[PDB]
């Protein structure tokens, strides 16, 4: 297998895509990016044992944090229209939008590409104005991915 | 003496300088709390609820 | 679609308007400003799988969280007097005083001027006094608007 | 209606009545003073939308909290006396110490005179001693009044 | 009455007492003292006014917290021993160590003596070994008094 | 016995296994590291004693938590494949991926070799993606092991 | 009875023994302890007062807290093993390993030689390995005793 | 005058470019150190679940 | 346009004016004179790219530094006096006293005449007595004005 | 007004008063005298302006540093003793010897005499000994007063 | 290869030119010119080795500083007005003046011609006056460009 | 009072004495000496005044620094050797050599007899070999004593 | 063993290197050489003893500083272009310009050749121009090497 | 006890030996040479007294700094290769060398002859090259020993 290697994070393309075409949402200006698949663990125990007698995973998530300091209206209005619309106000409905997400880094020494991809992401809320004197405007996103649809070393 | 004094005081003048550029280390300790403290109250749906 | 761009905070513009009239509320000395729509989302799981097999919205509300550093006193005894009217004393009425509230930025080279404007933001509770000493009075608000009305590039 | 301007910390006069005389209470010294009007807020909403339909205040509170440097023999024999009285030690009685509040303060540039009143200020607890090595004694109030009485430009 | 004047830390003197005798238990080398008269209060709302109606204290104890950093052997074999005995190690037994507390302070320019005194005070833990490197060992009390027994102007 | 002896965190060497054939899951570069074996305890009380009477183990797990800066494609699409295979994207089952955990160690001047080793360690989240602006990704790990295999001096 | 006096941390001499033999457990290296005997306070009121009528311990304990840079293979082997016993692994077993512990440590300038004694302390869980990078392994156990057996002046 | 004027003003750039070289350094400890809260007072795992 | 060249010092014409009746403060003999209009910059970058996206001014300041060798007894006591008053002793208010300053300049082959004007410079700390052993007295000004008002080739 | 005249160092005369007599300590043999009034200033910025809001004063002190080569027991034992007593000893007490101080100076052309007086200055350290091989002894002052008490043209 | 040779600080012409137009920005009479791209190094380091694993670049800037004694009226009011303008008085607004900078030397024996090219320079202050009495005034700029757009040798 | 008189630096004498005996540790050679005692200050400002309402004293010492150019085996290994011992090597204990140190200068005219006493002087490093080419070894010591026991006339 | 001798250092003979290569990359007219290696040390310190417990070695580098007064666009355009390629402006990428380094030194009576060689020398910074008024251009580099490769006598 | 006498720096004989052999390693042609043992101090104060309570050592260390003109490569490969081994490359391990270091120094009228000597010395860096043009190369370390092994008079 691949030798493990450093990840510079200035490296990294973060794409956003719209589930319904493929078609990409435009997204720019990253400084944090977090993307963490996750279960529970339900540690059992058994009847005449301190020691555990089997470990289960359930309900699966990929938590997706983004720190961005570009504003994007497309991103904002995708949010706002729900699954498959643009909106300039917020839509009195029961659907979130769901973004599928892409992210691919070098490895520091150029030894793989790895390339993440997560889908269904949705946002429970999104920072349209985040303003601080003397600061650009600067947001965060925390998330939810339905599963991890690509892990891979994606170069040549 | 235009040396002996001005130097210091132009160095306390860039404690000025130093004002904002120490200050980062309030400003992303904070940044760091937006990532770090919030964290303990969120899973309280779960620790308290 | 517009590219995304940086926003620089001083740059913005925050007006305050009583839905009553269309009238503006003076207020000034903004530092920070933070607009959040969000909604409760229900995070769904079925019988056989460990994978989300759906995501719902629920309660809206725009979260609104400004500090500033100019008092106003038109502002402050707006929220005193509730809807349509104006107070030196607390009211002993249960009707919260609601402004709509607009605030424009021009992207930082020009691209774009984004105007974000929420209807019927209520506070909680308002910082009268907020005195420490060798400091200017600085002010936090935190409330809630019920929907985002508006979120549009207004450029020519 | 008055232009909104900066207010100095330090331009502050506090003081503290006796609601049963309108006398005043010894106390001074003050380093941070902070009065919040606050209610609590209702937020509610219909069967066939996720947009709030109403909101409303209840249970009414004026939140202060003082910093104060110089000792106060007093503002502490009040305390601990209850309505009325004065003593030098605790008394086995249900009736806490109200106190009137009002404090003043120019603005800035002298555009106007804010002057803010509360009444029936009570302080859960009473700082007595609060000594640090190498430090004046600071002592702590946190109360609850139960109306602004009064908020105006006090200017001529 | 008394003009309200700054009190150094550094000017205190604070003791304890056994309640049985009245006779001194040795301590020194105090750090912090705060002193902390508090009740319960109840604020009291009404049938349909959003208003505070009335407010009613209800258990009463005196917070008393220390720093200090010199060691007392008797202190230590008193709270040990409980009430009216010294003891070498813990005692299986109820009732615990009540000390008379009394701290004097000159104000700052000597407008007046403060002399504040608890009755009962109980800690329920004694820090025994309290060691870092490079450091004194160094010692926090937390503690309740029944009830402040005095609180005056001790001066001639 | 072995004199205790200091031990540089810079000396260690980690290595994963897969526990179905003893072989070597590539994983490099921690930073941070620690094993913690554990239980529940009960701490029981009798009728009328103050004192504690028994104290009882229960319910073992060890805590293990690394922090390491070079990205493994091998541990991470073992994490995602489950036991005894592996995978480019999430797996709806329920069963972990089991690692086998060993730690080696000289102490500082020569004394000994500490080897610790841990059976079936599982981790409930895997972070894939942590990028920083102007750092290299750090990813952090928590987990739980059953039960510690081996803790012997290994030197010769 | 003896003068207080400061106590110097690097003056502790700290020890553990096996409470089967009264034989030394070999531990060294210690760079923070804490010891505090506790107990839980039961403040009691009347029916008809606000001050408080009676106060009770109960439920005691010893908090020991120890950090600690030098590992000690027989430390950790003791308490893998439970009492009586040594191991190299986990037992599946309900009997925790108790320590005898005593702490030895002079006063600043010679007034007296402070002895504090715990028994059957046991740590819920044992640190084995606490690398973090450029820096010596630091082990912190927390723990509990049933109760003080001494607390003297060991001087003569 | 040029020892003072070519002292001086590289104390200006100096002062303040120290609490950079620091300063910057200090904020690739923070969001590690006040970080340190997500394995410190976040995991509830601690006992509190 | 205007040629670039040489200034020389000793043909500065320095002046201040109070700024309520632009009447002269007398002020003589400087030594030396900077002014330095400053703005603090703030610079933007993100993951997408190693070069700056955006900078932007925001706290604007003009430092004045002067060095004179004659004393001004009004400008001493405008100082102390604050805003439309004169003093002979330290005024216990928070206003400082904002000077209006203006520079005239020749340049060195007479191509320009420049003039520098500063609106509302106000200086931190005044110096009284400056006496050195065989010396004359030279006092040291640093201060901060609110804006360049005219900076512009005066000559006919 | 009076013209700006210059000052010669040496045509300078310090004093030092006892603020509980008016009475002289002896001083004398000074190389450096400065004294400089000195206030905190804080600065309004908000988004409305990259201009300043505002400026305000706050701490008020007046630096004193003197250079003096003539020692004086009674300066020395004055500052040992504390308020209203001389000591040959350090004295283990809070309250610092205040002193007043007057420096009368002609102008260099007689146009005026400028009297500076301050009140409670303050030392934090005095230098005793001073000793420098092939020097006599030279010892330096610096400390804060509370006030200018005048700074006036005494002449005739 | 180009042989490594001499440069002459003499030789050195600098020019200023506005990036809206390419048209020269009057500026004479350098006198230092240091120029240096800059990027911030990341280095990483894990316990594998004590030896770098990686290193890389981010937050590139080239940092100009300039010291020059012939003052420009065009380059100040350039510097006041911003982006595409000229003003007499300070702009209340948030775009610095960005000039291009190009310095063209011979190298001392005419081996070649180096041209360097900057973009974007801005300053965050500009030295408006320089006075020192019986020199002329000499102006220091200390300022960031965004890259070098051109290091060659532009020799024929 | 004694008239202030110049000090001549090599008319000083200073003796070193071990607290124990009041027997003389060999000492000589001494250039420069500086002996100044000092507190900590702690003022008090409100926002009652600008001005200061408060200043007390709180952790004295005695700065002692002094450099010498003949070296003494018996001072050094003094110092090396702790309290009432002498020691050839470094010693593994917490106590630090305290030294009594006086000395005695006449004034300048012969007007009085200056003679300062400092108690429990203590040297955190002791320079042990200090050789520069061309030079005689120089050694600067710098500690702190607890207070000065004498300054007085110590003449006839 | 080889005698130790004085090195002088216009014998010195410095040249780069492409790793790619070991092609030479043109460098010449150093004026100072600086090389070198480092470690940061960890010192283990316990209550057990003042003295250290043990001390070791991690983060390595070799400080590399250069003076230099003929430039070369060689080596800028080689620093420019980053890894295998030269450039004429910067680049917007993550890895910096490694270069071998190696200096030759006879020693100055013969005795031996020094040869220090190091491994992939970065810098930050490049100076470009760095012109003074009446010198030549002369350049400082300052970087980081990872090891050094020789450290050997090269002499026959 | 030995008079105190001058110790000329020319008349000192610096050696390092290895500390597994006493074995000699060459290094020679020193000009400055200090040796400083060390120890951090802590004072102890409370609120019982202004004077300090107590004073106590720990952290003992030895400051060891060398300047020197004459190259050795055995030191310097000494220094590359650690305890027990030379090396002509970096290390990539733990442990630094450590060396003995004796120096011997007659008094300058041969009263006494000073031997210091110093354990396990160690440098966190080494100078390679210290080249500047015009000078031999001159090399400084830095380096913390653990123990002043002897300081004696070792004439007959």
């Amino acid at each position: 297998a691949t030798s493990p290697e450093g990840i510079w994070s200035n490296s990294g393309a973060l794409t956003f895509e719209d589930p319904a075409d493929d078609s990409e949402i435009l997204f720019a200006g990253v400084r944090d990016v977090t993307i963490t698949p996750a279960y529970e663990h339900a540690e059992l125990y058994t009847i005449d044992s301190t020691f555990r007698d089997e470990v289960k995973r359930y309900e699966h998530n990929v938590n997706v944090e983004i720190t961005y300091a570009k504003f994007s209206l497309e991103f904002a209005q995708e949010w706002l229209g729900g699954p498959g619309a643009t909106a300039t106000a917020s839509q009195d409905d029961s659907d979130p939008m769901k973004f599928n997400l892409e992210n691919v880094t070098p490895s520091a020494s150029g030894g793989f590409e790895r390339t993440t991809a997560v889908e269904n992401v949705v946002f429970p809320e999104l920072p349209l104005d985040s303003a601080t004197y003397g600061e650009y405007e600067e947001y965060s996103l925390t998330g939810s991915g339905r599963s991890v649809t690509n892990l891979a070393d994606t170069s040549g | 003496d235009a040396r002996e004094w001005g130097t210091n005081l132009i160095d306390k003048f860039t404690g000025g300088i130093r004002s904002k550029i120490s200050g980062l280390r309030n400003w992303l300790s904070e940044l760091r709390n937006i990532g770090a403290e919030v964290g303990i109250d969120v899973p309280t749906i779960g620790g308290g609820g």
